[PDB]
């Protein structure tokens, strides 16, 4: 009974119900409840480990905000990105505290709207700050890389004109009754609002051991099958 | 929202898709797998003792003796372990996951629309003589000659009458409503849209027509803006109370129905079998 | 958005996904984007949100536009001039300081220094700064 | 802060170089309370005070020897250090602490 | 008991399990066999005496267990949803709390009426 | 603000020895007392956990 | 009865006299000598 003690012994804990295991002894007995008991205590934590391997899923801490310690302290690990100088190297400027950090972003700026928006998909610099709207469709469109943080200096866009030209009023009224007869929602709607955007690995990364297991049974049969005939 | 907002998910699981096929199909190979090495009516043994290791232990079989066929069944009821392990962990963090629903997702949608013949007749929160009804009134007037019915007299008293229950929704300004919702105890109001606007356009400090005054006020305050003040000055004033700080009987209805689904086909086949 | 010009130079046959045609404009910006180069003027196409805003607004009272892409390409800001004492406006602001100029009208923000200068006109959009990172890739999906 | 060298060529200068920090920033503000000018100037000749050979290396030698007026920075107070040189109330609170990786 | 999911959760399982045990018993046509076998199957009890009929049969058991497990899976993970729930009461720390900043009705608090505090107080507009 | 706050001050800052900084002066100097007053003020008046 | 938040608007305590006291340099140098040489902790532990 060598085989169904061991059969026996490895299927308790699996809840097997090989029911080969009818050892002699009481204490052996006792003795085989307790470990019954031990081996459903040691599930349970497992369970419970798994559990909080789940919980835990939080190990990134992307920066958030404007006043976080590692950006208002630049380090050695990744750079910063103020595109082309212009419309936020001003706000920078401007400011006192940023300013201390803006030596070192005062040289690594790069010259268009564009090859830094590829750098970042070329895993070159990973920092980047421009326009919300810019940014927003590019993060929507190409379902690959996301931004966080809290908006701040709330300057909206506008059109432009020179010194004292007799259209301003005109154009002022139009782009208004524009704002407020729907126009513009349409159009926004139209242009960036919607472009592109048990697991599987579970069963992906373990059932190939379970399926070598499965193949290798018939070559483990023939084995026993050679065993028992060869002596 | 009347009552608490939460997502069943009873067809946001992760089955449904090409995962559960696949290990289907797999678990069909390794029985049949068991099977021809069993044999080297046992068969549809096989196939219940195998069901009930992957649901649990509770359906005894005598169909396997052997070695390695006790070998494999150790193997996948160690699989069975891993597999039900990894559902109540991901049960759990289903559970830590949890997120709300709109109720019209736009103002110029089907609910305002025809509330008459559409449901018990909706309530349009509206105040007389202001930007809003002006708008609303020359931009389409079927929502507004609908709305004239129900004009409250100010703002306390159309949302206490609100959270009483006469009125459905609230259309007025965005900042103050904003404020209002962030303030309120107990967090029970919340706009229909998360931070949605219709016609976007700031506020003003309104000039008289053509005073010298303009160019000096207008860089003032636009320096103001670049300088920060208005940030620290609107943490200072403007803010919610919460607003930043982040089994039910019907929450398995599809299951039960896919289930008597399953037990009336099985029926079917039961009775198509002991005609044929 | 800036495409090159067809073969007969009349950029067309583009219909939406709503089943209309998208209005299509003719810039005269540089053909060589890359620096140190033989730069010209290329016939390209024009088209985007803007040329729908200014569409509208030429229809609106009364106009005609020659819409052409700015030199350096560059938003505009304060730099002293080399080899001298005093300052210009470079880049695109630039050009509105001169004789080009006209109605600039892009994704143009709103600022002190250069409301100093030039008079603006009432927003069409609203926007903030919103630090930009690359995606992290989860690794954890119970394969291991 | 004075720029000295070393040996025969020790003979520097008072380089301009102007600083910034949490002292400063109250420093500024009693400067704005009590509307009274200042020439700050750091000192290199020797650190917050150690007392040898019965007299006074800098920092509180500087102020006993009536060439400064006030030692504004990260002084600490003490039994002795009191004894020489008068003091104003404590403003942030420290001591010793344990730190080992 | 099971209240932190619902007690009609826990009626409609019953009536579920008891139906679907007739249901089952009828289609195969040891009645209280059938029955023991059905609640043992959604309790682990094993009585052993289940002996399914036809194969159809044998499908419908196998759905029911599945079933058993699930619903067993989601009460379980309701369960511990529940226990990470865990101190709903959140802390009234700092001066600048908006639970705090924000008074209420009741809010009882108060201090010496002759103390140094209100002297730091009152100085602070 | 550490490097990844890998280490930290054991205990939980019971210092041995409390004493707190301090701005020196001079033997008698004629501003001690006003520069002693202002301080408690800014203490008081809300701007030292400001800064 | 717990202690929640976090402390604010930080003081200390002492001992007053009036502006013409023949103890005041004298009383402030003990204390200071005492709590330093390590007098405090042993009363801290003892009491509070």
């Amino acid at each position: 009974t060598l085989s169904s003690a061991m059969w026996f012994s490895w299927g308790v804990l699996l809840n097997s119900g090989i029911g080969e295991g009818a050892p002699r002894s009481f204490s052996a007995r006792i003795l085989g409840m307790v470990w019954a008991g031990f081996a459903m205590i040691i599930v349970a934590s497992y369970t419970a480990n798994l559990a909080a391997f789940l919980v835990l899923d939080r190990p990134e801490e992307r920066i958030t905000g404007i006043n976080d310690p590692r950006l208002r302290n630049p380090s050695d690990k990744f750079i910063y990105a103020t595109v082309k100088q212009s419309s936020v190297d001003i706000y920078f400027r401007r400011q006192v505290e940023l300013s201390t950090m803006y030596r070192h972003m005062e040289k690594h700026n790069y010259e268009s709207a564009a090859e830094a928006i590829q750098a970042v998909r070329d895993n070159k610099l990973h920092a980047f700050i421009w326009d919300s709207a810019v940014l927003e469709f590019e993060a929507s469109q190409k379902c690959d890389l996301v931004t966080t943080g809290e908006l701040f200096f709330r300057s909206g866009f506008g059109i432009g004109m020179r010194k004292d030209s007799p259209w301003k009023q005109n154009v002022s009224l139009s782009i208004l009754k524009s704002h407020e007869n729907g126009f513009m929602e349409d159009l926004d709607k139209t242009w960036v609002r919607y472009q592109e955007c048990l697991t599987f690995e579970n069963m992906a990364g373990v059932f190939m051991l379970v399926a070598g297991g499965i193949v290798a049974g018939i070559f483990l049969i023939f084995i026993e099958i050679a065993y028992k005939r060869h002596k | 929202r009347s009552n608490g907002t939460v997502s069943p998910s009873a067809f946001l699981e992760p089955f449904s898709a090409s995962v559960w096929v696949m290990m289907f199909v797999m678990l069909l190979i390794v029985s049949a797998i068991a099977v021809f090495v069993f044999e080297y009516f046992t068969i549809g043994k096989a196939i219940w003792l195998l069901w009930g290791l992957v649901f649990n232990n509770s359906v005894p079989v005598q169909n396997p003796k052997g070695t390695t066929s006790k070998i494999m069944v150790s193997v996948w009821a160690f699989f069975a372990v891993i597999f039900l392990a990894s559902y109540t962990a991901n049960l759990a963090a289903f559970m830590i996951q949890e997120e709300f629903v709109d109720q019209v997702t736009g103002l110029s949608d089907k609910k305002f629309q025809r509330p008459h013949d559409y449901s018990p007749p909706f309530r349009f929160g509206t105040v007389p003589n202001g930007s809003t009804e002006r708008n609303i009134r020359n931009n389409y007037p079927y929502m507004h000659q609908y709305m004239t019915k129900f004009n409250q007299k100010g703002v306390e008293d159309a949302l206490v009458s609100l959270k009483t229950g006469k009125l459905d929704a609230f259309i007025y300004d965005a900042a103050v409503l904003n404020y209002k919702a962030g303030r309120d105890e107990g967090c029970k109001l919340v706009t229909i849209g998360s931070g949605y606007i219709f016609a976007t356009t700031g506020y003003g400090i309104a000039l008289q027509k053509g005073s010298p005054w303009k160019r000096q006020i207008d860089l003032a305050l636009l320096q103001f803006v670049g300088d920060g003040e208005m940030e620290e000055l609107e943490t200072l004033w403007l803010t919610g109370i919460c607003h930043n700080e982040k089994l039910d009987i019907d929450n398995m209805a599809g299951v039960f129905y896919m289930l008597a689904a399953a037990m009336a086909l099985s029926l079917i086949t039961f009775i198509w079998e002991h005609l044929f | 958005y800036v495409k090159p010009t067809l073969s007969d130079g009349t950029c067309k046959e583009e219909f939406t996904v709503n089943g209309d045609p998208v209005k299509k404009v003719i810039c005269t910006g540089p053909n060589d984007t890359s620096p140190g180069s033989p730069r010209h003027t290329v016939p390209q196409c024009c088209y985007g949100f803007c040329i729908d805003l200014l569409i509208k607004l030429a229809r609106t009272m009364n106009f005609t536009y020659e819409v052409h892409l700015v030199a350096d390409g560059k938003f505009g800001t304060q730099e002293r001039v080399n080899n001298s004492n005093k300052k210009e406006w470079n880049g695109m602001m630039g050009e509105l300081l001169s004789g080009q100029a006209d109605m600039i009208v892009a994704p143009l923000t709103i600022n002190n220094e250069r409301a100093q200068y030039i008079e603006f006109s009432k927003p069409f959009k609203y926007q903030g700064l919103t630090i930009l990172v690359k995606k992290e890739i989860p690794r954890s999906t119970l394969d291991s | 802060k004075f720029v000295k060298i070393n040996n025969s060529t020790n003979e520097g200068m008072n380089v301009k170089k102007c600083c910034k920090g949490f002292c400063i920033d109250i420093l500024k503000k009693l400067s704005r309370t009590v509307k009274f000018t200042y020439d700050l100037y750091l000192v290199t000749n020797g650190k917050h005070g150690k007392k040898v050979n019965n007299v006074w290396n800098g920092m509180i030698g500087e102020v006993v020897y009536q060439r400064a007026v006030m030692a504004v920075g990260s002084l600490t107070i003490n039994e002795e250090r009191s004894e020489v040189v008068d003091f104003s109330v404590p403003f942030v609170e420290t001591g010793i602490s344990v730190m080992v990786s | 008991f099971m209240q932190p999911f619902q007690s009609t959760l826990w009626l409609l399982v019953g009536l579920s399990v008891h139906v679907v045990a007739v249901m089952l018993y009828l289609l195969d046509r040891t009645l209280s066999s059938a029955m023991w076998f059905s609640w043992g199957v959604l309790l682990n009890s094993g009585i052993g005496e289940g002996a399914p009929r036809s194969f159809s049969a044998r499908i419908l058991g196998m759905v029911w267990a599945g079933f058993a497990m699930i619903i067993v899976a989601s009460y379980t993970a309701n369960l511990a949803a529940f226990l990470v729930l865990d101190r709903p009461e959140e802390r009234i720390t700092g001066i600048n709390d908006p639970r705090l900043r924000n008074p209420s009705d009741k809010f009882i608090y108060a201090t010496v009426k002759q103390s140094s505090v209100d002297i730091y107080f009152r100085r602070q507009v």
